[PDB]
């Protein structure tokens, strides 16, 4: 698994691959890795799967309780911070959860990273998961905050693409959303290897 | 890794830290801030195992702010340092061993500035200057070579850039930009981040 | 003096009888169930012009499909509302589906007769809720309006008036209601009855109004919509 | 630490060394070991010194309180019983190998209670690291119905054999004679070692010590 | 069972906690106690009721307790409850000194205790403490201080006040005879012996019918001192 | 489970009526007397002995609490046994914790606290005993009187129980600060002898003494000797 | 533990303990607030002038956070309890959300708390009505009144304490957008209000002031007295 | 060794009605000298000092809890704590953590409050109170101090010779240790005054 | 060292069509080097629309199915309707995860009909972590049956082949032929086949013989 996200002039696009591998074996290879919490929240997943599914779904339960109580559509700070508390409670209990909370709040596009330990980071460019570093390399050399949505999308497909090309634990299809001002919209769920042949010729 | 540093002159405390929050090979963030504004005149500098830093030090921040809202005044830096010392010691043997190394730099209107050290075993020790991380092993002897009790804050910054230039030359970890704040009777002054 | 769990010589708990008398002092609320959905209008009974009209909220949201009107000790119903909210959201988390209205009004109905003064492991509730709720909503079974009272009995009702002038207003409900009624007719009718019952002259400020339709979520009519509907008077 | 016991016609007599090491180094030279339990019931201490101290002191309090309660002499059966239930509850972590002794209306009784709780009445015993030599000589010269003088010299032979023959047990021997009449704490019975003097005076005139900073505070 | 409950934590038909006001009657029957806040020190003066018999006077004072390095407290009324409150205050201030490594200011201490007395006055059904307390203590924030707390848990800072028997006449005499910010320690002694002379109707005032302890500053340390009898006879004679 | 509310409530006058009544109960108790000499303290209390059937040596009112502290009471007996066992418990905790004989002012502070806890706890009546605790240490005598309300007074010499007012007035004219111990005992026994009504014997009046050697009861032989010369 | 049911219904549906607590508020020192364009002012009547009194420690206008302050009236000790709980809860909110509390959050909190002690074993209702004034992060002014019954409301300007009928009549008459156009018209509105009920125009309430994104500002009695002569 | 994590050794000594307590001043993590004014000798009365050693957090924690129980004692009592009482208190306090022990090896030095008899005692990290008559030591470099004290101590030394003896004891004893030194503090406790003295120690 | 998990083998299988959902498993209950019983079918009829498989540690299969069915009657009591396959899936995710720290070591595969009468199969893992697939194998022989089900059902790596909808019969011959392909090679598969078909008509049961050796 390799999962990245960056933000620019026109919002935040989060791209995730779609293979889930039990050790050396490929359990399923069209997994959906990006749990959609609200109409305009977005949290990815990585590491041991059940931790991301349970704790991030539960995160959606907290956000829904908030939105019913205060009626004011919980922000990204409270989201990543609250999931940060769910993780920080079970410190060192073995939870392997590396995830990211994308969204759009009153202050603007808030991109956060929430680690199994309790690490919590705003930022411009992230890339988690077993093949994160490759996505770093192919994102940076080819990142600039004046990218239009098209060049952004192609940049994501290049990032997750080569990230699953050199990696063993990553592949399948690439999901890539576009967290715009009025909420996310799924930009593509593209095959990977076909991309790599479109990029090798 | 993470490198704090603090110097305490006549009437201030010039603390500096690194701005990297890594994950095992890659700098995930180069604009992270390791100095947590306790109150108008108290900075808290926390480094170490992730999760312990933010959780613990924000706990201390909230207790201090609570004190000020309960009694209309702030903890004198001796009191804050011995307080965080209490929580870290009482949590040293508890269910949750927080592995944080601190420096709670402060300036009181009365007693003057003081720079409290704290290893992760809750050992408190006032010092005229300190450090943490492996970079301490390459800078503290430099501070010893150049420190003087009457050092002026400009000379302080010059010294501090000698230490940090030493890290950029010799220390093994990519530490590109450093936060640097000063504390005097007028409060906190977010000075210019040192880069290389 | 006697306890809270005493049965009278007639066979009803004292505290539930005196509590169901306490609901009789609240401001009259009314909602009606139709095959298009269910509406809810309640008189705010503003006490002074210095008040903020949007403050009194007697028709609050329990989830995307369950609107909870109330009447009586408005303070008490906060624990009921938060109870229902935590319930339906936990139901969504565990079972991955919206929660039926009968399930919600039953769960929140479980707290009424949970009161005593000797078991009390916590400082649990020391008297029955002085709240009469009217959970409205739609599910796979469709529109349904479940009355509830301090005694914990939750009953399905086609249309019901609760509060101070619930007696007469309810006579207006049996007078006007018919199964084939359209939802805008429901809104108009209920506002007519409230205008019958209210002491103060009616306006778009000292009331609220919400509905929940098969495709529409819960919604509170703003000032302009309320005025547009009151143009019919 | 080499403590021993003994029982003769009239009463018991407890021995004890006076040394206490710190893992290689003789910390003390005159540490007491015949502790106090009741007005005639004494309890020697071997093993973990802190735990013998704390245990025998707690049980000392319970026997004092009990002693005011029943308006009577405390019976050593009570002391051994509370000691071995307290020791047993902790599952042997409290390495306090007591040897409690006393004189009841039933007669002189020298119990020995090990760290897990196993007590055993018996006429002579010796705990501690020098239990080898002490058990040796007590085995070799004990007799039922001994004179109190023969008991004193005999026990001194025993704890002495512990002193000379062991590393972690030295200094002076302490024997306490208990009888139906009362207790007499014969502190420092014998002193085998004599090395107390010397021949080199090591004095430095005031001023040989380089002092940096100074201050004086009147009281 | 419900026949037996006195219901000590309920309002009346007019909104007055009967147990707190009855307690105020009890302290109303206690011995008068008053201290004065000045510039160079603070003094407390309490009518003793250990007057005179075969008592031994084994203690240094009757109604004055020492609370930390830097404070002192005077109780009035129920003696036992005053004991419990004093022990509790010592425990509070020493927990503050454990958890902060500095002395506890007077305001924080008084609030910590008054939350307790309020706590009994609200729930639990126990009777409230019928013990009013006057405090004196120095702190590096606000200087010398006088805090009066009563059974209801309410407290306030004062410059000089009197609680107990004839408290009305005492506070009246203070209103007539307190010079704000200009009372010296010795002026405070003289005025206090004035008020206690006029209020204590037992008739010729003695050194035995009151005690006075004063707190001041000395060499960066606070001194809490009780007046020996010779000084009391001296100050009453001076008052004549 | 038990009643949790206090049974002692401030009467509308504000005086705790249960402690007035309890003090009336102690006021009806058997007379007791204590006087502090220069070197020790005497305790002598009247045995309200019914029929000669009683084994008078079976139980005593003057029980030692440690080697240097005593107790006499006035009023309800079993309550007194409660306070004695509690006191022995406290002095033993102090001896474990600090390794020192508990100073009597301390012990009277704690036992005074325990007597206070029941004027306020749930569904318990206050005690009905007024203790006299005599103690010696630091080379100094101590004599305290604790009441049902929990407050304790330090005394030169005192009296309680039946007719305690005439007792105290009897002591005001007959206590002098330089009174040695034996003449103190004479004064106390005379004090009880004022209103004994029954011809005291060595069986029906108890005598306790606390001096530097510690506290103890005087056997009825010795008390018989002091009952000579009167 | 004490678990008797203190607050129980009576033979009209009334909670007599709640009506009695509100009685205790009706004898409390009268307080008033108003909600202006960028300012929020609170006034607390006089309370206990008592020339020996200390001013600082007998005020009714405590701080709950940087943006949330509150008056009250009634059993002052109880209000000290509620103030403390609200402070601890504000800071716990900054711990779990990173966002300073809206006035709605802390007010609805304290209303929940008062509601619980109206309805639990062995606990009497609070005798405090709290007029918590504050600024949401957007900077809008906020006035929330909370009574012992637990029901809370937004308010333009509402008066609590003794004689709140006549004073509330005052703000009903004189609260206009000309009244709160500026600061000084607002504060002369508040003091112009209490002056019907203050003990001769005063000190004899002094007040408090909070400006948008500015910490609570109090008044000394001089600037109070300027307005005093300005209205008298 | 958890004890030598910070290093540092404190000794007391008994003389003419005056007992002198010493200590080193090097607060250091394992090999990194961090501070040279770390306090180890905490006063507990007008004439009673309790020098601790070992892991730093148990130094300061035992000192602060002890000062807690000591202020409660002096307040609740009418008296300063006698040295034997203080010893039984600290022994109780270390022993309450019998299985989680504070890594502190205190030595208590002081005078009787009334009679002013000299007093010392050392303890182990679980509370075996060992009153002595000549001296005590504590800390990572105990052995060198046993040598220097056992060779230098003499019966009945007045204050000044006492300062000479304990002076040379601490100097020689710490210079042969790596994890201690960096100066030395010394307190003389007479009947009437209390002299604080720091010493010139090797700064390396 | 006491070991609380033992691999009692036995493979399950589940397929989703346009209107049905087969579930199948071998009934060899192996352990170590023996055969406890040649009959212990690893599919458990949960409702009229939901047939749950369980392989792995047989004890946790029993306990887990018992807990599931208990939760179904709890749901039916508090809601007056049987759980759909969606709800059963999510609820079995929180059951399997609420023991995240000492897992139920039981590879579930819940196949059944959602409320739209269409196939749905929710393959799980021992610590929760579910998903909806169109086909799935689990247990001992998952690695030998999974690729062939990709081939003849997912039609992956094919060229010029019409992706025809999965018909009930061809799904049957796929199930039986693949379990034979496993019985030849997997040691833990064999001794029977328990094929349960799910349709709107109810649950019809079909069994097949396999290699016994
Ligand atoms: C394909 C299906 C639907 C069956 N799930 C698994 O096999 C989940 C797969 N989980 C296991 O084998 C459980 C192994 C296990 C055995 C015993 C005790 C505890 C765990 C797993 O995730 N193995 C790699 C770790 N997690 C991931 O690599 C990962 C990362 C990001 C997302 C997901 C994910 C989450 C939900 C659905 C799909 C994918 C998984």
């Amino acid at each position: 698994t390799t999962t990245l996200a960056f933000k620019f002039q026109h919002g935040v696009i989060a791209a995730v691959d779609s293979r889930a591998s039990a050790g050396s074996y490929i359990s399923a290879l069209r997994v959906n890795k990006v749990i959609e919490i609200n109409p305009y929240l977005l949290g990815t997943m990585s590491g041991c799967a059940a931790d991301c599914q349970y704790w991030e779904r539960l995160l959606a339960k907290e956000c829904r309780l908030y939105y019913l109580r205060n009626g004011e559509r919980i922000s990204v700070s409270a989201a990543s911070k609250l999931l940060s508390n769910m993780m920080c409670q079970y410190r060192g209990m073995g939870l392997s959860m590396g995830s990211m909370i994308c969204g759009w709040d009153k202050k603007g596009p808030g991109l956060y990273y929430v680690d199994e330990h309790g690490t919590r980071l705003s930022g411009n460019m992230f890339s988690t998961g077993s093949g994160n570093t490759y996505a770093y390399g192919v994102m940076d050399s080819g990142y600039r905050p004046n990218l239009s949505p098209e060049e952004a999308y192609d940049l994501g497909r290049r990032a997750i693409a080569y990230a699953t090309h050199r990696d063993s634990y990553s592949g399948g299809v690439v999901n890539m959303y576009h967290m715009k001002e009025d909420g996310w919209v799924k930009v593509e769920s593209t095959d990977v290897s076909d991309l790599l042949h479109q990029y090798r010729e | 890794m993470e490198y704090l540093i603090g110097i305490q002159g006549p009437d201030y405390v010039l603390v500096a830290s690194d701005r990297v929050a890594a994950s095992n090979i890659v700098q995930m963030k180069d604009d992270h801030d390791k100095m947590f504004k306790m109150s108008e005149k108290i900075l808290l500098l926390c480094v170490g195992e992730a999760g312990d830093t933010v959780q613990f030090a924000e706990y201390i921040q909230k207790n201090v702010q609570l004190y000020k809202m309960r009694n209309g005044y702030e903890l004198s830096p001796t009191a804050a340092a011995n307080f965080t010392r209490r929580n870290l010691a009482d949590c040293l043997r508890s269910r949750t061993p927080y592995h944080v190394n601190l420096l709670l730099a402060g300036y009181d209107e009365h007693e003057g500035p003081a720079l409290y050290y704290m290893d992760y075993l809750a050992a408190l020790a006032k010092a005229p200057f300190a450090a943490h991380g492996y970079g301490a092993f390459l800078t503290l002897s430099i501070l010893d070579r150049y420190y003087t009790p009457t050092i002026s804050r400009e000379r302080a910054v010059e010294l501090l850039r000698k230490c940090l230039e030493e890290l950029q030359k010799r220390f093994i970890l990519n530490l590109p930009t450093f936060s640097v704040r000063i504390i005097d009777k007028n409060g906190i002054h977010d000075l210019d981040n040192i880069s290389f | 003096d006697r306890g809270v769990n005493t049965f009278s010589p007639e066979g009803r708990l004292f505290q539930v009888e005196y509590a169901i008398e306490a609901i009789k002092l609240g401001s009259t609320a009314i909602g009606i169930q139709t095959s298009e959905g269910v509406c809810l209008a309640v008189e705010k009974r503003i006490t002074s012009p210095l008040m903020e009209p949007s403050s009194i909220e007697k028709i609050v949201e329990i989830d995307a499909h369950i609107g909870c009107a109330m009447s009586g000790l408005i303070a008490d119903a906060k624990t009921l509302i938060d109870k229902a909210r935590v319930e339906t959201q936990n139901h969504w988390f565990t079972y991955n589906e919206t929660m039926t209205v009968e399930s919600v009004t039953q769960a929140v109905s479980n707290l009424a007769l949970q009161f005593g003064e000797e078991d009390a492991d916590p400082g649990a509730m020391s008297r029955p809720f002085g709240v009469a709720l009217l959970f409205g909503g739609v599910d796979e079974k469709g529109p349904q309006l479940f009355h509830m009272d301090p005694s914990g009995t939750f009953v399905q009702c086609d249309a019901r008036a609760i509060g101070s002038a619930s007696e007469g207003a309810q006579s207006s409900l049996q007078e006007v209601y018919h199964k084939s009624m359209t939802l805008k007719e429901a809104i108009k009718s209920s506002l007519i009855i409230l205008k019958q019952v209210m002491e103060e002259k009616l306006n778009a400020t000292n009331i609220e109004l919400a509905t929940v339709q098969p495709g529409q979520n819960f919604h509170m009519f703003t000032k302009e919509e309320l005025e547009e509907v009151i143009k019919d008077i | 630490t080499t403590i021993a016991g003994l029982v003769f016609q009239d009463g018991v007599i407890l021995g004890a060394d006076t040394r206490a090491t710190n893992d290689s180094v003789v910390a003390d030279k005159s540490c007491e070991k015949i502790h106090f339990i009741a007005p005639k019931i004494y309890c020697c201490g071997a093993g973990v010194a802190a735990d013998a101290e704390m245990t025998t002191r707690m049980v000392a309090s319970k026997m004092e309180l009990h002693a005011l309660s029943t308006g009577r002499e405390p019976r050593v059966a009570t002391v051994t019983r509370i000691l071995r239930q307290t020791l047993f509850r902790y599952q042997g972590h409290v390495g306090a190998s007591l040897i409690v002794g006393g004189v009841d209306l039933t007669g002189p009784q020298l119990y020995g209670v090990h760290p897990h709780g196993s007590y055993s009445r018996l006429p002579f015993t010796a705990l501690g690291s020098g239990q080898d030599a002490a058990l040796a000589v007590l085995e070799d010269r004990f007799q039922p119905n001994m004179t109190l003088e023969a008991a004193q010299g005999l026990l001194v032979e025993a704890v002495t054999a512990g002193i000379l023959g062991d590393l972690g047990s030295g200094g002076n021997v302490d024997a306490c004679v208990i009888t139906k009449t009362g207790a007499k704490l014969l502190r420092t019975l014998s002193s085998p070692t004599e090395p107390v003097k010397r021949s080199g005076r090591y004095h430095f005139v005031p001023g040989t010590t380089a002092v940096l900073t100074q201050t004086v505070k009147p009281l | 069972s419900r026949r037996y409950d006195s219901r000590t934590t309920i309002f009346s038909p007019e909104g007055r906690l009967y147990q707190v006001e009855y307690a105020m009657e009890a302290i109303g029957h206690a011995g008068t106690c008053l201290g004065i806040l000045a510039n160079d020190g603070v003094l407390l003066a309490a009518e003793r009721r250990n007057i005179h018999k075969l008592l031994d006077e084994v203690f240094f004072s009757e109604k004055i307790y020492k609370l930390n390095e830097d404070m002192a407290c005077s109780v009035a009324g129920i003696t036992s409850d005053a004991n419990v409150l004093t022990n509790e205050l010592r425990l509070i201030a020493q927990r503050y000194l454990l958890q902060y490594q500095e002395p506890i200011p007077c305001e924080q201490l008084v609030t910590a205790l008054c939350d307790i007395k309020q706590a009994y006055t609200q729930f639990g059904g126990k009777r409230p403490f019928g013990v009013s307390l006057l405090y004196i203590g120095w702190d590096k924030h606000y200087g010398f201080q006088l805090y009066q707390s009563d059974p209801s848990g309410n407290y306030g800072g004062w410059k000089a006040t009197c609680i107990g028997n004839n408290s009305a006449a005492a506070v009246s005499m203070l209103k007539q005879d307190y010079k704000e910010g200009e009372m010296t320690l010795k002026s405070a002694l003289a005025l206090a012996i004035k008020v206690l002379n006029k209020t204590m109707d037992v008739s010729k005032l003695s050194a035995e019918k009151v005690e006075i302890a004063t707190l001041t500053r000395e060499n960066g340390k606070t001194v809490i001192r009780v007046l020996k009898q010779k000084e009391v006879e001296q100050l009453i004679k001076k008052h004549e | 489970r038990g009643y949790s509310f206090s049974l002692t409530t401030f009467s509308p006058s504000g005086k705790l009526v249960q402690i007035e009544y309890a003090l009336a109960a102690v006021a009806g108790g058997a007379p007791s007397v204590g006087i502090k000499a220069a070197n020790g303290v005497v305790l002598a209390t009247e045995k309200k002995q019914k029929s000669i059937l009683y084994d008078e040596r079976s139980v005593h009112k003057v029980e030692p609490i440690t080697k240097h502290i005593g107790l006499v009471y006035s009023g309800m007996g079993p309550d007194y046994r409660v306070l004695v066992h509690r006191a022995r418990k406290l002095a033993q905790q102090y001896y474990l914790v600090y390794q020192e004989p508990i100073p009597t002012a301390q012990l009277v502070q704690r036992v005074a606290s325990v007597m206070q806890e029941y004027t306020q706890s749930g569904g318990v009546r206050p005690f009905g005993v007024s203790l006299l605790i005599c103690g010696w240490n630091e080379g100094r005598p101590y004599l305290f009187q604790s009441d049902p309300s929990g407050a304790y007074f330090a005394w030169k010499a005192t009296a309680m129980g039946k007719n305690y007012v005439n007792g105290k007035t009897f002591l005001e004219k007959r206590y002098n600060e330089d009174l040695e111990l034996e003449d103190a005992i004479h004064t106390a026994i005379l004090t009880l002898k004022e209103s004994f009504e029954g011809q005291m014997t060595e069986d029906n009046i108890e005598v306790g003494i606390c001096n530097e050697a510690g506290f103890r009861r005087l056997t009825p032989t010795e008390v018989k000797d002091y009952l000579a010369a009167i | 533990s004490y678990d008797r049911a203190i607050t129980v219904f009576s033979p009209d549906g009334h909670l007599f303990q709640v009506e009695y607590a509100q009685e205790a508020v009706k004898k409390g020192s009268t307080a008033v607030g108003v909600r202006g364009r960028d300012i929020v002012v609170l006034g607390v009547e006089k309370k206990s002038v008592a020339k020996l009194q200390d001013e600082r420690t007998v005020r009714k206008i405590c701080a709950l956070d940087d943006n949330v302050c509150m008056a009250f009236a009634g059993l002052t000790a109880d209000a000290r309890i509620v103030i403390n709980r609200a402070r601890v809860e504000c800071q716990s909110h900054r711990l779990t959300v990173e966002d300073p509390v809206t006035v709605e959050y802390i007010t609805r909190y304290i209303a929940s708390l008062k509601q619980r002690y109206t309805q639990s074993n062995g606990r009497r209702p609070f005798g405090i009505s709290a007029l918590i004034v504050g600024f949401d992060f957007d900077g809008t002014p906020r006035l929330y009144q909370t009574d012992p019954s637990g029901t809370y409301h937004a308010w333009k300007a509402n008066a609590i304490g003794r004689g709140a009928k006549s004073v509330r009549e005052f703000l009903e008459k004189n609260y206009t957008d000309e009244a709160i156009e500026t600061d000084d018209l607002t504060i002369k509105l508040v003091i112009k209000a209490l002056l019907e009920v203050v003990q001769s125009g005063g000190k004899n309430i002094e007040l408090a002031v909070m400006r948008r994104d500015q910490s609570l500002k109090i008044l000394n009695p001089e600037e109070i007295e300027k307005y005093v002569a300005e209205i008298e | 060794s958890i004890m030598s994590y910070n290093g540092g050794a404190v000794m007391a000594m008994k003389g003419k009605n005056c007992v002198a307590i010493a200590a080193d001043r090097r607060f250091g993590i394992q090999a990194q000298m961090v501070t040279t004014d770390f306090q180890k000798i905490f006063p507990m009365g007008d004439r009673l000092y309790i020098g601790l050693a070992g892991l730093a957090t148990d130094v300061q924690t035992v000192a602060q809890r002890l000062k807690f129980r000591l202020n409660l004692y002096e307040l609740k009592e009418g008296r300063q704590i006698k040295p034997y009482t203080l010893m039984s208190m600290v022994a109780n306090l270390l022993y309450e953590k019998r299985f989680g022990p504070y890594y502190t090896e205190p030595v208590i030095a002081g005078l009787d409050p009334k009679t002013f008899k000299p007093f010392i005692c050392s303890l182990d990290l679980i509370g075996c109170p060992m009153v002595t008559d000549d001296f005590v030591v504590s800390g990572t470099c105990a052995e060198q101090m046993y040598g220097m004290c056992e060779s230098l101590w003499e019966p009945n030394m007045d204050p000044d010779h006492l300062f000479e003896t304990i002076s040379q004891a601490m100097l020689n004893a710490v210079d042969r240790d790596a994890v201690s030194g960096m100066g030395v503090i010394v307190h003389i406790i007479e009947k009437d005054k209390i002299t604080t003295r720091t010493l010139k120690a090797r700064m390396d | 060292r006491f070991s609380p998990y033992v691999f009692n083998g036995g493979t399950i299988l589940a397929i989703a069509g346009e209107d049905f959902a087969i579930v199948a498993s071998d009934t060899r209950l192996s352990e170590g080097f023996s055969i406890h019983t040649r009959d212990s079918p690893k599919c458990y009829k949960l409702t009229d629309k939901t047939v749950i498989g369980c392989s792995g540690f047989h004890g946790d299969c029993l306990t887990l199915t018992k807990i599931i069915e208990a939760r179904l009657k709890m749901y039916k009591h508090s809601n007056n309707k049987a759980m759909t396959t969606g709800a059963i899936a999510a609820m079995l995710s929180t059951i399997l995860y609420s023991r995240r720290f000492f897992p139920y070591y039981v590879y579930n595969i819940i196949g059944g009909l959602d409320e739209e009468g269409k196939g749905a199969v929710y393959s799980f893992d021992p610590v929760g972590s579910y998903q909806r697939d169109s086909f799935k194998a689990g247990g001992s022989a998952s690695a030998m049956l999974q690729p062939l089900l990709d081939n003849q059902v997912g039609f992956k790596n094919m060229q010029n082949v019409e992706h025809v909808p999965l018909s009930l019969d061809r799904a049957m011959r796929l199930v039986k032929d693949v379990f034979i392909s496993a019985a030849e090679r997997d040691v833990y598969t064999g001794d029977a086949l328990r094929i349960c078909i799910v349709t709107k008509e109810g649950i019809r049961e079909e069994t097949v013989s396999l290699r016994k050796d």
